[PDB]
C-alpha cells in the first residue's frame, strides 16, 4: 500500500502519521500489531476520501 | 349600563396623570388617560396584524404569521414587509399591556382596592416582555422573538424548545413547569371547596368557613385557610409566570449548550465514587 | 422574626462563603452551588430553631 | 447533536422531524454520516480490530471492538478542525491508487 | 432659625436612585457593552 | 440674578438627598466609562509608560 | 407603603380547632394530636390539623406506599443495591413498562412484570383516595366538587396509564415511572406521533391549564386587593355580599367588561381546572389510537403553518461568518 | 423621640468631622506611600 | 408670546419643576449615550485614534 | 467647615451612619477590586512576578 | 481585661449556640479544605507510604 | 475624642452581632482570594517546596 | 448598672470565667495538635 | 474544674436530642469518606486480600 | 444564675454522669482508633 | 443625648472595653501581618 509511494512522499508520510497517532515507532516493525491496523487504516482513510 | 350597586362606586378621581378629561365610562368599562391609550395602542397592534395577514396572503386566523425579522437585521429595524411590522406590533403591544397595567391601576384606585392584580399583571408582562425584547437583545437580534401567529408561535416553542436538546431537563423550566400544575391543582381544590360548601346536598343548611376548613383537616391534615389560599395561590401563580421568564431567558444567552449536559455537575461530583 | 430573619442572614452569607470556598478548591460554580444552597437550608434551619 | 456541537434545528424543523421538505441541507450530509458509520464500524474497523487488537483495547462488557460515530471525526465541532482543508496537502490518503500529485 | 415641618427626606432620592440607576445601567451597557455576548447561526 | 427663589417652592431639606445620591451616580457612571476605554485605562496607562 | 396582605404582620394563636362533627360522627376516625408550625403561619393557617384515618385513606396509603417501594427497590436494584449510585442516579431511574412485544398479556417480572404490579397497587391507591374525597364530602354533607374535580385529574391519570394502554393492544403505552424518564416519555410520546402542538386537545388543555394559572393569579390578587374589606371571606360575601363583591366586581366589569359574583368566581376557577385534563385526557386517548400523526392531521385540517424561506443555515449566514474568521 | 435639637447639633457634627480627618487623614497617607510603591500617574 | 407668564395659572410650579428635572436630565443621560454608541461621535474612542 | 452641623438635623443617625457604613465598605471594596482586575495594579501577581 | 461585660450584652444561650455550631463548621471546613489539596491529605499520603 | 457617643445611636447586641458576622467573613473572604492565587498559598507552597 | 440580658456583674463573673477556662482548655488542645501535625508535616 | 454548670443555660433534652443525630451524621460521615478512599475500603481490601 | 429551671444542687449531678458516659464513649473510641491504627495505620 | 435607651455615664465605660478589644485585635494582627512579611513578602 505504500510501496509505490515515492520516498520523500513516504518519509513525509510516515513522519505525519507517526505525529498524527503518537506512536513514535509506527510501521517500524510489520510483526507489530501497529503496524497491521496502520496499514489498513490507511486504505480506510483512502475509501473514505473517494468513496464518502 | 350599570349594575345594582354601581351608581355609588362611580366617582370622579383616582387617576395616574388623566384627569377629569378622561374620567368617565364608556358602556361598562372604564376609560382613563392609559385606556385612551390602551385603544390606540391595541387597534394600532390588531390593525397592523390584518395588514400583515393581508400582504401575507390568507386571512385564515390559524395560518396569520407575523414574524420577527432575520438574525442577520441584528437589533436595527428591519423592512416592514421582512419583520419590522413585527416590531412595531411589538412596540404596540408593549405599549398595550403597559397601558392597560396601568389603567388597572387607575380602576383600584378608584374604587378604594389594593394594587394587587396590576403587580400580578406586569408578572405576566415582564415574562411576555423576557420573551420579546429582553432576550432578543441578550443575544443582538429581534429574530428571537415568537413570531405573531395562533400555530406559528407553537412552532417557535417547539424549534426553541429543540434548539437546547431536551428542553425538559432545563431546571428553571422544571421549576416553573411543577408551579404551573401547582396552580392548577390549587384552583380546583379552591374552587370546589367554596362551591361544595355554598352548594350542599338538597335540604341540607350551607356550609360556613368552619366546615370547609376543617375539610382539607379531614382529607390532608392541614387547611392554609380562607385568606392564607389567595395569597399563597397569587404567589404560586406569580412563580409560575416569574420562574417561566427564567427558563427562556436563560436559555440561549447563559447556557447555549444542551440542558441534559446542564446536570452534569451533579453527575460529576468529587464526593461521588466514580 | 428579626432572630429567624439575621439567622437566615447568616446561612446565606455562609452559603455564599462555601460556594466559593469549594470553588477554589477545585469543583465548579454549580457544584458549589448547591453545596452552598444545601448549607444554607441545613446551617440556616438550625440557627433559627436552635438560636432563637 | 453533542457530537457536532450543535442543536437539533441545526439539521430539521422541529414541528416536523420527518418531513424531507422540512429538512437543512445539513441534514442530507448526516444521512451520508449514518451510511458511512455503518460502513466504517461494519466492514473496517470491526474487522480490523477484532484481528489485531489486543485485549487492553477491547471493551469492559463485552470485550468488544472500539467503533468510531460522529464524534470520533467531529469531536464536538460542527466539521472536523472546523473545516480545515487537510487532505489537500496529503494527495496519498485521498485516493486508493495513483495519488495525483499534479 | 429652625423650620419644622413634616417631610419625606428619602422619598425623591430613592426615585431618582433607580432612575439614575437605569441610566447608569445603560452607560455600562454602552461602554463595556453586553459582557457574556452570544451569538445565533440562524438555521431556517 | 435672582435664582434664590427657587426654594420658595422646592424643599431644600429635600433635595440635598436627591442631589447628593445625584452626584454620586454621576461620578460613579463616568468613572467606569473611563475605564471601559482603552486611553482612559490610567490603571493600564500606568503599565504602557512604564513598560 | 400600605400593607399588602401578603406576610400577615402578627398572628395569634389559641386552642386547637379540632372540627366541626355532626351525627356522622366523624370524631372516632379523627386523630386527636395537633400541631403548630409559626413558619407555615406567615403565609396561611399555623394549624397542623388532624388526620381523619378512614379506611379509603389508610388503604390509599398503604397500597400507595406499595407502589412507591416497589418502584424503589426496582430502583434499587437497577444499580446493584449500591446506595451512593442510587442517590446519584435517583432522578434517571425508572420502572419502565413492558417491552412492546407483550400486548396485554403478563410480561416477566424484569421486563415490566413488577410495573404492572407497581401499576395495579397504584391504581387501588388513587381510586382509594377518591372514594376517600367522596365520602368526606358524604360525611360533612357539603358537596361532591373535590371528588369531582379529583375525578377529572383521574381521568387524564387513568388514560395515561390504563385507557390507552388497554386499546392500543400493548402495555408498552403507559408512563415509565421515573423523574425524568417520564419526561423522557413525555418528549417521545410527541415526536412518536407527530407534534402535540398540533393536537387540538392538547392545544385545548393548553388553553385551560394557562387560563387556571391566569384565573387564580387575577383571583388571587383580586381577594387580596379587596381583603381590606373582608374579602377573604368569601363564603360569608355569598350569602350577604358586602363592599367587598361589589369593588371586586366593579373592578372587573371596568377592566374587561363583565364580571363574577363571589359564588360564580369558583364555578369558573373550577371548570378551567376540571377542563385541563378532561380535554388532555380526551387527546391522549385519541393519540394513536385514531391519529398516528398530529402535524399530518394539521396539514390536511389546515391548521398548519407554512414557510417560504429556505431551510438551511448557508442560505443566511456561512461557516466562516459564524466564527467571525 | 424622633428629631435631632439643635444643642445635640454642634457636638455631632464635631465628632463626626473628627472622625472624618481621621480617616481621611490615613487615607491620605495610604494614598501617598502607594504612589512612590507604584505611582498612577 | 409676552403673555407667556399665565402657564402658571395652569401647571403648578413644584409639580412642573420636578417634572421637566427629570426631564431635562433624561435628555443629557439619552443623547450622550447615542453619542457613545455611534463609533463617530464617541471622543473616548477618538483619542485612542489620535494617540496613535 | 464647623458651621454645617445644621445639616444633621435633617438626618436620623442611626440610618445615614448605616447607609454611610455600607456605602464606605462597599466603595472601598470595589475600588480594591478594580485593582485586582488590572494586570498591573494587582499586588497579588507583582509580587509572583518578584519572585520568579 | 473586662471583657466579661460581653455576657451583659449577649444572651448566653444564644450566642454559645450560635459559636458551638460555628466551630464545628470551621473545623469541618478547614479539614474538608485539607482533604482537597494533595500535600497534607493524609488517607493519600497512607496509601503513599504503604506503598 | 468623643467616638464614646457612637454607643449612643448604636445599638451595641445589634452591631456586635453585625461586627462579628462581618469580622469572619472579612477573614474567610482574604483568606479564600489569598488561597486562589497561586503565589500565596500555603497549601501549594508546601507541596512544592518539599518537592 | 446596663444589662441587656438581665444578667448581674457578679453572675458574669463566674460566666466568663468558666467560658475563659474553656477557651484556654480548646485552644491548648489545639495549640498541641497544631505543633503535632507540624512535625509530622510543615506548612510554612 | 467548674464545667458542671453549662446546664444551666443548656436544656438536656434540646442539646441531647441535637448532640445524638450529631454523633451519628459525624459516625456516618467519617465512616462514608473513609469507604470514599481506596486505602481504608474493609469492603474492597477484603475482597482483594482472599483474589 | 439559671435559665432551665435547674440549680447548682442537681446539675453538678447531671454532669457528673455525662462525663462518666463521655469517658465511656471516648474510652472504647480510643481502643477502636488504637486497633484500627495497627491495622491499617494512617501516619 | 441617648438615643438608645442607653445611659452617658457609662457609655464611656462601654467604649473603653471595646477599644481595649480592638486595640487586642489589631495586635495579634499586626503581629500576624508582620510575620507574613518576613515569610513571604509582596513589596
Ligand atoms: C419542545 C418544547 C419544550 C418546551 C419549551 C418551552 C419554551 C421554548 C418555552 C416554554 C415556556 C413555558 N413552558 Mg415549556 N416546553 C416544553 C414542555 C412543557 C410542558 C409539558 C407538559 O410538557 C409544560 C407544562 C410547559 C410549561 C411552560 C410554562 C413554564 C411556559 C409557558 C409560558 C408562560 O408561562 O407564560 C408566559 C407568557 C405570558 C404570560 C404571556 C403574557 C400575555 C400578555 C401580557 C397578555 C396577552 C394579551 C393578548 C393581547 C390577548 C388579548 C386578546 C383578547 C383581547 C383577550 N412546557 C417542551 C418540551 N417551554 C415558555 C416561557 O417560558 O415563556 C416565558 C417558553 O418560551
Ligand atoms: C415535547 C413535549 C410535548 C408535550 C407532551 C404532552 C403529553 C404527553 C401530555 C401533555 C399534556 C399536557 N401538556 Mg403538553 N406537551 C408539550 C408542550 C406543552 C406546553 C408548552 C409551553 O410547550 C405546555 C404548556 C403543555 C401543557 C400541557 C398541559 C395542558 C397538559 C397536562 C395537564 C395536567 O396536568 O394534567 C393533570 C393530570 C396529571 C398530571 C396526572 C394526574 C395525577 C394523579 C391524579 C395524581 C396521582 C398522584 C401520584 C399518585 C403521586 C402522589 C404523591 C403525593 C405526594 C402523595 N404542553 C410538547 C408538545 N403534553 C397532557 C395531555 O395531553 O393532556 C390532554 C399529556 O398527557
Ligand atoms: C403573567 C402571569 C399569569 C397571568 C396573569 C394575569 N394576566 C392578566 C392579568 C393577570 C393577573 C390581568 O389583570 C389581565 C386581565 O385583565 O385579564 C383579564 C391579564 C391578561 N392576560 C391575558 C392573556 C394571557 N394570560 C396568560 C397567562 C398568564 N396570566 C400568566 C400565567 C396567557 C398565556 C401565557 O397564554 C395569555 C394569552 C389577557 C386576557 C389579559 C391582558 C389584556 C390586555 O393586554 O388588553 C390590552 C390589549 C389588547 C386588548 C389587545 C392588544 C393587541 C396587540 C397590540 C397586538 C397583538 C400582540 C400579541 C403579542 C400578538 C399575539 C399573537 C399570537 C401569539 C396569538
Ligand atoms: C383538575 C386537574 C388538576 C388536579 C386536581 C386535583 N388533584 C388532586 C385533587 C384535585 C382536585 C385532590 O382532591 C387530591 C388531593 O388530595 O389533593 C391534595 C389530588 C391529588 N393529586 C396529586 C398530585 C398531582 N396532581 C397533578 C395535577 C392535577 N390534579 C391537575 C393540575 C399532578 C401533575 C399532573 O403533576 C400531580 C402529580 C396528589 C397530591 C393528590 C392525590 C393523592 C391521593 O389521594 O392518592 C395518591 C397516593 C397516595 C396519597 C399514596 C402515596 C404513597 C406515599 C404517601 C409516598 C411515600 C411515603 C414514604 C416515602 C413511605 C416510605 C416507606 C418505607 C420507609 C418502608
Ligand atoms: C371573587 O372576586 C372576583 C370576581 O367577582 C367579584 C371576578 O369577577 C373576577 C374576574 C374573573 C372571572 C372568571 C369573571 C369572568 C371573567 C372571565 C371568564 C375572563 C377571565 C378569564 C380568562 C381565561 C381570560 C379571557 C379573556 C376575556 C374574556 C377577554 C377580556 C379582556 C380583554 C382585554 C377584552 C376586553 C377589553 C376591551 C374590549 C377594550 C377595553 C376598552 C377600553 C380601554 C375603552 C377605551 C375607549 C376609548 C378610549 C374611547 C373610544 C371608544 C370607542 C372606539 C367605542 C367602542 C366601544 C367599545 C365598548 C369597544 C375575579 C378575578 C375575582 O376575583
Ligand atoms: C475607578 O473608578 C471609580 C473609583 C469606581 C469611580 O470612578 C467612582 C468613584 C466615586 C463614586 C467616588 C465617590 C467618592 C465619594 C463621594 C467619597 C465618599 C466618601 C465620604 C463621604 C467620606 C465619609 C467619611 C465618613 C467617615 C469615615 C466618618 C467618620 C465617622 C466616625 C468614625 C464616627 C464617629 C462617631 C460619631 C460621629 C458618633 C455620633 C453620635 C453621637 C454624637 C451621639
Ligand atoms: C478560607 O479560610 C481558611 C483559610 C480555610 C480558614 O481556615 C479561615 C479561618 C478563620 C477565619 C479563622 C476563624 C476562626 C476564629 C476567629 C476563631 C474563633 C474561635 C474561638 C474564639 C474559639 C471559641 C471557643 C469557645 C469555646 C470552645 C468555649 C468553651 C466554653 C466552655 C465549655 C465553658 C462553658 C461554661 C459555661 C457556660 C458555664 C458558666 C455559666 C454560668 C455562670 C451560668
Ligand atoms: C470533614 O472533616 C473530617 C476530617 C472528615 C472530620 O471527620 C471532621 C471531624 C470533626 C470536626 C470532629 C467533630 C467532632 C467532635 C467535636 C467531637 C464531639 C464529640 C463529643 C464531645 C463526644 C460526646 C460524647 C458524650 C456522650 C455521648 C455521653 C454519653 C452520656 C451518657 C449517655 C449519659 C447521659 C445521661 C445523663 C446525663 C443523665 C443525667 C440526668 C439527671 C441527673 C436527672
Ligand atoms: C476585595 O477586597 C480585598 C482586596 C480582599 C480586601 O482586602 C478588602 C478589604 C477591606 C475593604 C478592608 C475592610 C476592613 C475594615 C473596615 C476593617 C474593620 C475592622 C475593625 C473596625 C475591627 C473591629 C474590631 C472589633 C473587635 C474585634 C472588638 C473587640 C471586642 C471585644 C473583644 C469585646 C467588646 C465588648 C464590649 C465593649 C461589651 C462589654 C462592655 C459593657 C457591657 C460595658
Ligand atoms: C428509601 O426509599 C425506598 C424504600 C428505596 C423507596 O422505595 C423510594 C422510592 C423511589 C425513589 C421511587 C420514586 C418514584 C418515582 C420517581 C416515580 C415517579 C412516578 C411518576 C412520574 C409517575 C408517572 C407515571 C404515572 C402514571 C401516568 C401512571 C399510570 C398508572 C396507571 C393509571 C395504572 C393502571 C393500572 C394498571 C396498568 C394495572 C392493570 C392490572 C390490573 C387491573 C390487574
Ligand atoms: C430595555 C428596553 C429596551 C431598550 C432598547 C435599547 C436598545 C436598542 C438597540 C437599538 C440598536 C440599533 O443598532 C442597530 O444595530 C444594528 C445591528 C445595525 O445594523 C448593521 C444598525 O445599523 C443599528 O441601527
Ligand atoms: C432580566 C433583565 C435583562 C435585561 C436585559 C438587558 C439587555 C442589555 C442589552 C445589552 C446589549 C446592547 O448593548 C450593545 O452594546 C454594544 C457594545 O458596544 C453596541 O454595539 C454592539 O452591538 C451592535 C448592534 O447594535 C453591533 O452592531 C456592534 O458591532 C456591537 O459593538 C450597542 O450599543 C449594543 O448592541
Ligand atoms: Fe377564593
Amino acid at each position: 500500500v505504500l510501496a509505490d509511494l515515492t520516498v520523500e512522499n513516504y518519509d513525509r508520510l510516515l513522519a505525519a502519521m507517526r505525529s498524527w497517532t503518537g506512536i513514535p515507532d509506527l510501521l517500524e516493525d510489520p510483526d507489530h500489531y501497529q503496524s497491521k491496523v496502520a496499514i489498513n487504516m490507511i486504505q480506510m482513510n483512502q475509501t473514505i476520501n473517494e468513496e464518502w | 349600563a350599570l349594575l345594582s350597586f354601581e351608581r355609588k362606586y362611580r366617582v370622579r378621581g383616582g387617576t395616574l396623570i388623566g384627569g377629569d378629561l378622561f374620567d368617565f365610562w364608556v358602556g361598562p368599562f372604564y376609560v382613563g388617560f392609559f385606556g385612551v391609550t390602551t385603544a390606540f395602542f391595541a387597534l394600532l397592534g390588531t390593525i397592523l396584524i390584518f395588514w400583515g395577514a393581508s400582504q401575507q396572503g390568507t386571512f385564515n386566523p390559524w395560518l396569520i404569521n407575523i414574524a420577527p425579522p432575520d438574525l442577520s437585521y441584528g437589533l436595527g429595524m428591519a423592512p416592514l414587509m421582512e419583520g419590522g411590522l413585527w416590531q412595531i406590533i411589538t412596540i404596540c403591544a408593549i405599549g398595550a399591556f403597559v397601558s392597560w397595567a396601568l389603567r388597572e391601576v387607575e380602576i383600584c384606585r378608584k374604587l378604594g382596592m389594593g394594587y394587587h392584580v396590576p403587580f400580578a399583571f406586569s408578572v405576566a408582562i415582564f415574562a411576555y416582555v423576557t420573551l420579546v425584547v429582553f432576550r432578543p437583545l441578550l443575544m443582538g437580534a429581534w429574530g428571537h422573538g415568537f413570531p405573531y401567529g395562533i400555530w406559528s408561535h407553537l412552532d417557535w416553542v417547539s424549534n426553541t424548545g429543540y434548539a437546547y436538546l431536551h428542553f425538559h431537563y432545563n431546571p428553571a423550566h422544571m421549576i416553573a413547569v411543577t408551579f404551573f400544575f401547582t396552580t392548577t391543582l390549587a384552583l380546583a381544590l379552591h374552587g370546589a371547596l367554596v362551591l361544595s360548601a355554598a352548594n350542599p346536598p338538597k335540604g341540607e343548611e350551607v356550609k360556613g368557613p368552619d366546615n370547609e376548613d376543617t375539610f382539607f383537616r379531614d382529607f390532608i391534615g392541614y387547611s392554609i385557610g380562607t385568606l392564607g389560599i389567595h395569597r399563597v395561590g397569587l404567589l404560586l401563580a406569580l412563580n409560575a409566570g416569574f420562574w417561566s421568564a427564567v427558563c427562556i431567558i436563560i436559555s440561549g444567552p447563559v447556557w447555549t449548550k444542551g440542558w441534559p449536559e446542564w446536570w452534569n455537575w451533579w453527575l460529576e461530583m468529587p464526593i461521588w465514587p466514580s | 422574626m428579626t432572630c429567624t430573619i439575621t439567622c437566615w442572614g447568616i446561612g446565606v452569607l455562609l452559603g455564599i462563603m462555601t460556594t466559593v470556598g469549594l470553588m477554589v478548591v477545585g469543583w465548579s460554580f454549580l457544584q458549589g452551588a448547591f453545596m452552598g444552597v444545601l448549607a444554607w437550608l441545613i446551617v440556616g434551619g438550625v440557627l433559627a430553631v436552635a438560636v432563637c | 447533536s453533542n457530537s457536532l456541537g450543535r442543536n437539533c434545528v441545526f439539521c430539521h424543523n422541529s414541528r416536523a422531524f420527518y418531513d424531507p421538505a422540512q429538512h437543512t441541507p445539513q441534514w442530507a450530509t448526516a444521512m451520508l454520516g449514518i451510511s458511512m458509520v455503518q460502513e466504517l464500524n461494519n466492514e473496517w474497523i470491526v474487522p480490523i480490530g477484532e484481528a489485531h487488537l489486543p485485549p487492553e483495547r477491547l471493551g469492559p462488557v463485552y470485550n468488544d471492538v472500539p467503533k468510531l460515530a460522529c464524534k470520533t471525526c467531529h469531536k464536538g465541532y460542527q466539521q472536523p478542525l472546523q473545516g480545515l482543508n487537510v487532505v489537500a496537502d496529503w494527495p496519498e490518503l485521498a485516493t486508493t491508487e495513483g495519488p495525483f500529485y499534479d | 432659625w429652625n423650620s419644622k415641618n413634616p417631610t419625606d427626606i428619602y422619598k425623591p432620592a430613592i426615585v431618582v436612585g433607580v432612575a439614575g440607576g437605569a441610566v447608569f445601567a445603560a452607560a455600562l451597557l454602552v461602554s463595556w457593552g453586553q459582557p457574556l455576548a452570544t451569538d445565533s447561526m440562524q438555521t431556517g | 440674578s435672582k435664582f434664590y427663589k427657587i426654594w420658595l417652592i422646592f424643599d431644600p431639606r429635600r433635595v440635598f438627598v436627591a442631589q447628593g445620591v445625584f452626584l454620586f451616580l454621576l461620578a460613579a457612571m463616568i468613572h467606569l466609562v473611563l475605564l471601559s476605554t482603552e486611553h482612559f485605562n490610567w490603571f493600564e496607562l500606568a503599565a504602557a509608560n512604564a513598560a | 407603603p400600605e400593607y399588602q396582605n401578603i406576610f400577615t404582620q402578627v398572628q395569634v394563636q389559641g386552642p386547637a380547632e379540632l372540627g366541626v362533627d355532626n351525627e356522622n360522627n366523624l370524631t372516632e376516625e379523627r386523630t386527636t394530636g395537633t400541631g403548630f408550625s409559626q413558619l407555615i403561619g406567615w403565609i396561611g393557617n399555623a394549624q397542623l390539623g388532624p388526620i381523619y384515618l378512614g379506611w379509603f385513606g389508610i388503604i390509599s396509603l398503604v397500597t400507595g406506599t406499595l407502589w412507591f417501594n416497589i418502584v424503589g427497590f426496582n430502583m434499587l436494584s437497577q444499580v446493584g443495591y449500591s446506595i451512593p449510585e442510587f442517590i446519584r442516579q435517583l432522578f434517571w431511574l425508572a420502572l419502565e413498562p413492558p417491552s412492546p412485544e407483550y400486548g396485554l398479556r403478563m410480561p416477566p417480572l424484569d421486563d415490566g412484570g413488577w410495573f404492572i404490579i407497581a401499576s395495579f397497587f397504584l391504581l387501588v391507591s388513587v381510586i382509594s383516595w377518591w372514594l376517600r374525597s367522596y365520602q368526606l364530602a358524604e360525611m360533612h354533607k357539603m358537596g361532591k366538587h373535590v371528588a369531582w374535580a379529583f375525578a377529572a385529574a383521574i381521568w387524564l391519570f387513568l388514560v395515561l396509564g390504563l385507557f390507552r394502554p388497554i386499546l392500543m393492544g400493548s402495555w408498552s403505552e403507559a408512563v415509565p415511572y421515573g423523574i425524568f424518564p417520564h419526561l423522557d416519555w413525555t418528549t417521545a410520546f410527541s415526536i412518536r406521533y407527530g407534534n402535540l402542538y398540533y393536537n387540538p386537545f392538547h392545544a385545548l388543555s393548553i388553553v385551560f391549564l394557562y387560563g387556571s394559572v391566569l384565573l387564580f393569579a387575577m383571583h388571587g390578587a383580586t381577594i387580596l386587593a379587596v381583603t381590606r374589606f373582608g374579602g377573604d371571606r368569601e363564603l360569608e360575601q355569598i350569602y350577604d355580599r358586602g363592599t367587598a363583591s361589589e369593588r371586586a366586581g366593579l373592578f372587573w366589569r371596568w377592566t374587561m367588561g363583565f364580571n363574577a359574583t363571589m359564588e360564580g368566581i369558583h364555578r369558573w376557577a373550577w371548570w378551567f381546572a376540571v377542563l385541563t385534563p378532561i380535554t388532555g385526557g380526551i387527546g391522549i386517548l385519541l393519540t394513536g389510537t385514531v391519529v398516528d400523526n398530529w402535524f399530518l392531521w394539521a396539514v390536511e385540517h389546515n391548521f398548519a403553518p407554512d414557510y417560504t424561506q429556505d431551510y438551511g443555515y448557508e442560505a443566511y449566514t456561512t461557516y466562516d461568518g459564524f466564527l467571525g474568521r | 423621640f424622633t428629631g435631632l435639637t439643635d444643642e445635640q447639633a454642634q457636638e455631632l457634627h464635631s465628632v463626626y468631622m473628627s472622625g472624618l480627618w481621621l480617616f481621611s487623614a490615613v487615607a491620605v497617607v495610604a494614598h501617598l506611600a502607594t504612589f512612590i510603591w507604584r505611582p498612577w500617574f
